[PDB]
RNA sequence: UUAAUUGCGAUAACGAACGAGACCUUAACCUACUAAAUAGUGGUGCUAGCAUUUGCUGGUUAUCCACUUCUUAGAGGGACUAUCGGUUUCAAGCCGAUGGAAGUUUGAGGCAAUAACAGGUCUGUGAUGCCCUUAGACGUUCUGGGCCGCACGCGCGCUACACUGACGGAGCCAGCGAGUCUAACCUUGGCCGAGAGGUCUUGGUAAUCUUGUGAAACUCCGUCGUGCUGGGGAUAGAGCAUUGUAAUUAUUGCUCUUCAACGAGGAAUUCCUAGUAAGCGCAAGUCAUCAGCUUGCGUUGAUUACGUCCCUGCCCUUUGUACACAC
């Protein structure tokens, strides 16, 4: 009803858009260990996208009158567009910025 | 699908049984604010008074409120079956009452006074401020006050 | 007794419980322009309560302003009819 | 008029009480187990021992004593319970018997190693594939310590233990 | 003449031997019968702490007893009846014969 | 892991050492003659022995 | 006297005891065998109880 | 006599027997048409074989299913398994084998568990835990 | 083509039959109605309160049309539920027996069910006819 | 190389044993065998209702007839990493795909070596040495209290902090199991009672009766509406019942009323890799009564690795040791 596109196209666009491409990880030889930046696999991209979307929808619908379904709809639409209002896109950009800083 | 606009005689917080009862919430759970009146009792008296339970308490008439008050103040007169009552076979007269807003505290207190002056175990317990229903005191009721 | 928490209060909205003519004709003129209409919409927009929102949704679908597409309980989904 | 579950656990408890009674009473006669065959017209109890002559006594006197004890204790009718005695095959292939022999030797005063090695020699002579004897407790001191005497090979794991090993 | 023979053993091999000899006897005498109906083998479980005392890892032990129950229905004269109850006995196997 | 033990391997080696003008590259008939020509207590071990004999005969067909 | 064994023993842990060890604690009352758990672990293979799993 | 088969579909602990004969195309479940299986969505989950192979192949045959055991979801999965297997049995015994091959190919190309039962079974419960693998909680101090 | 109770959804049938009974207004209501919870495990009484005895009776009628024989015990088991025991974990508690007993007595007096051998209550012929006709109309309401 | 001193093999070692594995139990396959009103199915008789045009849904113990797909078992079969392709001194073996019910030693368990702990237990034992005590006894037994006692500190848990929700109606599905004799168990059905429960009967010594254990979570319709609120339900008052000789420091159950903290939990820390975690309840154990516990059972059923030795530990080899109650 909102965003008359195919909603399956909408969700796959959301997944493609909120998939963190670069991420950090502890690498070291012992006491000399740092958080180094690395690529991200596509399967982990998909999984992290789904997790971020669902967690944002959940903690949005929590303790408020809106429903889990319409919160998830908000999340998916804003993620397919690219918003910086969605929990998912915000976390994505945070992680990518951190990995850029820790190259 | 019922939309009647309303006429502005609606009232917010009202007063009865010396309790500032809230409007803007349905009458059953509004009346629950009255100490001595719970969900069952209030639902039952609001059924016996034949007031619509879909109505908000602030949207009601003084005659309805007085009917409800009269019922809860002498409920057995209106075919209430004598086991909904908080004080039945009381302790002195053997009749069945139903205490309300301030009478609940006064009656609890005179019960404790009876037990204390009798030096009963439960009265001594209440006086000392401990648990009386036989619970274990070793791990609970630590910062009880 | 240390709680290990923050305990930040909120604003405590006061959504309406019963309506009048101003809220009614605001509803009647504003439930169009809404591409998606449900209780959440009729509370984040017009500050009526959820009960009033349920009743108003049934009412408007009676007249025919909002079109239903699925009336599953706990989630009523309406669009605007043109 | 009893359920089959309780009937069978009662059968088992009966067998166990009989086994304990006989291994307390006939220890000096090589009691190497008992069988219980119930039947129409009676229940028969087949003791398997070595000194059948001493189990019988004179004129079956002790057998009569034991029949009467069993009957009086287990509420049987006179004649519905019978006791038979049988010379056990393969005396060396019976752990309870060799353990009782060890017990009587150590009580008469024989030495631990002499007794245990006599037992293991008799067993491995009696057509066995392996035997093990463990004596544990106070041996020539206050501090206790075990002594494992063995010959041949033994197994410890699997269903072959329940099948072949006698403990 | 409506006899039921129920066998309520713990030993599957002895029970099946008894059933086989009974049915072949009835078959060489040519007696109509309902074959050996095998009821669900019922498992008697007992769960116990392995230890006498209380200390140690809480290790549990489940002992089982499997009770196997068979029944056969025969139409038979009194002579074959009395001889069948005469015979078909083995240790550890309990039998119950009932008429009607 | 599917590593065979020395019981299986020795049994297969003996079966090949004295029944070669015989059992072939087929597990089924090799099994159906293993139970014919050897005393094995368990079907599982019989089938393991048959499988290893088939593997060794495949090896023998090439060198 | 008539107060030597006065107190009833119709129920509770005093009405039962192991038929072997004469103990009130740890009874197996299932299937009417009434044996302490320890003596049951001792006599199970005799009674016909075995471990399979 | 009439051409008749009887099959079973299975799940964790539910079994759905299915009598399949020649008829006029009625598909009942325990007393009732196929449109009242009562999750309202696994209804579409159970329509699947019909919707795949075309309802023309159900016009000449009567199907009647009796389900017991399990819960609602497992009963639905058993129903659809039994329906598919009974259809294949009918087409194997009375219709020729080419139709059986095409039907089986369609069913397995959509979903493998339509004809073959899920071998997943409950793992037993072990002491020291509330479940098979879980343990209770370790306390050190 | 013929129809039966088993060809229509249970919710639709029960709603239609309860409306039929409430409009007919002859079955019964004992008098302790509008007081009771229907279960020792429930926390509040029913919310409609302008009926619900007809709903219970329609549900019982469908149940006995389906089954062969039932009793107040079976119906208490069926209509019971999880009693929230406050701070202790939940537990199945069976429903109130007087309710279903008087429902069955009223269904007898109106002639929808009868007492049966092997104990219990069974569906009668005129009650079967009534439920079948109500089901037919419940289905063809959708015209 | 393997889960594995499991194997390939190398070789001052050869040949063996124990453990591992093999084994046993269980769960999964068998429209192939044996059969079975103590499990079912179909048809035919009798019968109810709707349609009527054949039909659809049901009931029916002495209506029989036929059968065994589902259920029960007993004997057996089946998988052995089978076939194929890659990889490896080209050996053991490993990876992938196909087929198959099943291809992580098929899954889960049982059994489970040598050597030891000065682990626990004499409060399981009529198993026990020594010591003590042994008639105003530490024996035994009767009455009554206590083991619950609470300014506090820890551990296992149950309830929850709410709309992926509470409530009310409808819908409505399991499995592991227990049960009365010289007794009084599991209890259907009928009646009374708001409820708990009471009463008159009934069946079952049990695949037959309780019990399709009509479980709960679940789904569908409605009420509520972000408010410590109809969330949550401790803490208290009064009354009605049951168990038991006896409930008083409430045994438990039920009714009404009271309606506390709790707004997702700090430093820390536990369990877990698939029908598993988690949620959900049911049976049994203890038991006259008392589950918030345990042992098992099933119902709904995710996410995320399929890797590493960074922390905590284990195994083998080499190495150093001023250690041997052994960092
Ligand atoms: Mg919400
Ligand atoms: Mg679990
Ligand atoms: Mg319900
Ligand atoms: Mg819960
Ligand atoms: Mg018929
Ligand atoms: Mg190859
Ligand atoms: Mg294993
Ligand atoms: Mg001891
Ligand atoms: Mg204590
Ligand atoms: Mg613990
Ligand atoms: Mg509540
Ligand atoms: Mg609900
Ligand atoms: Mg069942
Ligand atoms: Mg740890
Ligand atoms: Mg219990
Ligand atoms: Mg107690
Ligand atoms: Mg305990
Ligand atoms: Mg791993
Ligand atoms: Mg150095
Ligand atoms: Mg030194
Ligand atoms: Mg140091
Ligand atoms: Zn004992």
């Amino acid at each position: 009803v909102l965003t008359d596109q195919n909603p399956i196209q909408v969700v796959v666009d959301a997944i493609t858009n909120t998939g963190p491409r670069e991420d950090t990880t502890r690498v070291g030889g012992g006491g000399a260990a740092r958080r180094q930046a690395v690529d991200v696999s596509p399967l982990r991209r998909v999984n992290q996208a789904i997790a971020l979307l669902t967690i944002g929808a959940r903690e949005a619908a929590f303790r408020n009158i809106k429903t889990i379904a319409e919160t998830l709809a908000e999340e998916l639409i804003n993620a397919a567009k690219g918003s910086s209002t969605s929990y998912a896109i915000k976390k994505k950009d945070e992680l990518e910025r951190v990995a850029k800083s820790n190259r | 699908s019922l939309v009647v606009q309303e006429q502005g005689s609606f009232q917010h917080i009202l007063r009865l049984l010396n309790t500032n009862v809230d409007g803007n919430i349905k009458i059953v759970y509004a009346l629950t604010t009255i100490k001595g009146v719970g969900r069952r009792y209030s639902n039952l008296v609001c059924k016996k008074a034949d007031v619509d339970l879909h109505k908000r308490a602030g949207e009601l008439t003084q005659e309805e409120l007085e009917r409800i008050v009269q019922i809860m103040q002498n409920p057995t007169h209106y075919k209430i079956p004598a086991w909904f009552l908080n004080r039945q076979n009381d302790i002195t007269d053997g009749k069945d009452y139903h205490t309300l807003a301030n009478n609940v505290e006064s009656k609890l207190r005179d019960d404790l006074e009876r037990l204390k002056k009798i030096r009963a175990h439960r009265g001594i317990r209440h006086f000392w401020g401990l648990r009386v229903r036989g619970q274990h005191t070793k791990t609970t009721g630590r910062r009880r006050a | 007794k240390k709680k290990w928490s923050k305990k930040s209060m909120k604003d405590r909205a006061q959504h309406a419980v019963i309506l009048d003519q101003e809220k009614y004709d605001r509803i009647l003129k504003e439930v169009p322009t809404y591409r998606y209409v449900s209780v959440s919409v009729l509370v984040d927009r017009l500050k009526i309560g959820g009960s009033l929102a349920r009743i108003a949704l049934r009412h408007l679908e009676k007249e025919g302003i909002i079109k239903p597409i699925s009336k599953h309980s706990k989630q009523a989904i309406y669009t605007r009819a043109t | 008029l009893i359920s089959k579950k309780r009937k069978l656990v009662a059968d088992g408890v009966f067998y166990a009480e009989l086994n304990e009674f006989f291994t307390r009473e006939l220890a000096e006669e090589g009691y190497s187990g008992v069988e219980v065959r119930v039947t129409p017209t009676k229940t028969e109890v087949i003791i398997r021992a070595t000194r059948t002559q001493d189990v019988l006594g004179e004129n079956g006197r002790r057998i009569n004593e034991l029949t009467l004890l069993v009957q009086k204790r287990f509420k049987y009718a006179p004649g519905t319970i019978v006791l038979y005695a049988e010379r056990v095959q393969d005396r060396g292939l019976s752990a309870v018997a060799q353990a009782e022999s060890m017990k009587f030797k150590l009580l008469n005063g024989l030495a631990i190693r002499r007794a245990a090695y006599g037992v293991v020699r008799y067993v491995m002579e009696s057509g066995a594939k392996g035997c093990e004897v463990v004596v544990s407790g106070k041996l020539r001191a206050a501090r206790a310590k075990a002594m494992k005497f063995a010959d041949g090979f033994l197994i410890h794991s699997g269903q072959p233990v329940n099948d072949f090993i006698d403990t | 003449i409506k006899i039921r023979i129920t066998l309520t053993s713990t030993k599957v091999k002895q029970l099946e031997n008894v059933s086989s000899n009974i049915v072949k006897n009835a078959e060489q005498h040519n007696l109509v019968k309902k074959g050996p109906v095998r009821l669900p083998t019922k498992v008697l479980k007992i769960s116990t702490r392995k230890t006498p005392n209380g200390e140690g890892s809480k290790t549990w032990e489940t002992y089982e007893m499997r009770i196997h129950k068979r029944y056969i229905d025969l139409e038979a004269p009194v002579q074959i009846v009395k001889r069948i109850t005469q015979i078909t006995i083995e240790p550890g196997v309990d039998v119950e014969v009932v008429v009607a | 892991g599917r590593v065979r033990t020395k019981t299986v391997k020795r049994a297969s080696k003996a079966l090949i050492e004295r029944y070669y003008p015989k059992l072939t590259l087929d597990f089924q008939t090799n099994k159906r003659l293993c139970d014919e020509i050897a005393t094995i207590q368990s079907k599982r071990l019989r089938n393991k022995i048959a499988g290893y004999t088939t593997h060794l005969m495949k090896r023998i067909q090439k060198g | 006297e008539n107060v030597w064994f006065s107190h009833p023993r119709r129920y509770g842990k005093g009405s039962r005891q192991c038929r072997v060890c004469s103990s009130h604690t740890g009874l197996i009352r299932k299937y009417g065998l009434n044996i302490c758990r320890q003596c049951f672990r001792e006599k199970a293979n005799d009674i016909g109880f075995n471990k399979f799993r | 006599a009439v051409p008749s088969v009887q099959t079973f579909g299975k799940k964790k602990s539910a079994t759905a027997v299915a009598h399949v004969k020649a008829g006029k195309g009625l598909i009942k479940v325990n007393g009732s048409p196929i449109t009242l299986v009562e999750p309202e969505i696994l209804r579409f989950k159970v329509y699947e074989p019909l919707l795949l192979v075309g309802l023309d192949k159900f016009s000449n045959i009567d199907i009647r299913v009796r389900v017991t055991g399990g819960g609602h979801v497992s009963q639905v999965y058993a129903i659809r398994q039994a329906i598919a297997k009974g259809l294949v049995a009918y087409h194997q015994k009375y219709v020729d084998e080419q139709s059986k091959n095409e039907l089986k190919k369609a069913f397995t190309s959509y979903d493998r568990t339509l004809l073959i039962a899920d071998s997943r079974r409950p793992e037993p419960k072990k002491f020291g835990g509330k479940g098979a693998r879980s343990r209770f909680q370790k306390s050190y101090r | 083509p013929g129809v039966s109770v088993r060809d229509v959804a249970a919710q639709d049938f029960i709603n239609a039959y309860a409306s039929f009974l409430q409009r007919q207004g002859k079955l019964e209501v004992p008098g302790y109605v509008d007081i009771v919870k229907t279960s020792s495990g429930n926390e509040m009484p029913p919310q409609d309160a302008e009926g619900w005895f007809y709903k219970r009776a329609a549900s019982v009628a469908r149940h006995i049309y389906m089954r062969k024989q039932v009793g107040v015990g079976k119906l208490n088991k069926l209509y019971g539920g999880a009693k929230s025991r406050g701070v202790r974990p939940y537990k199945h508690i069976d429903a109130s027996g007087s309710i279903n007993r008087k429902v069955l007595q009223a269904l007898e007096k109106i002639g929808i069910v009868e007492i049966s051998p092997k104990g219990g209550r069974r569906i009668s012929e005129n009650g079967q006819r009534d439920l079948d006709r109500i089901a037919a109309q419940t289905l063809e309401e959708d015209e």
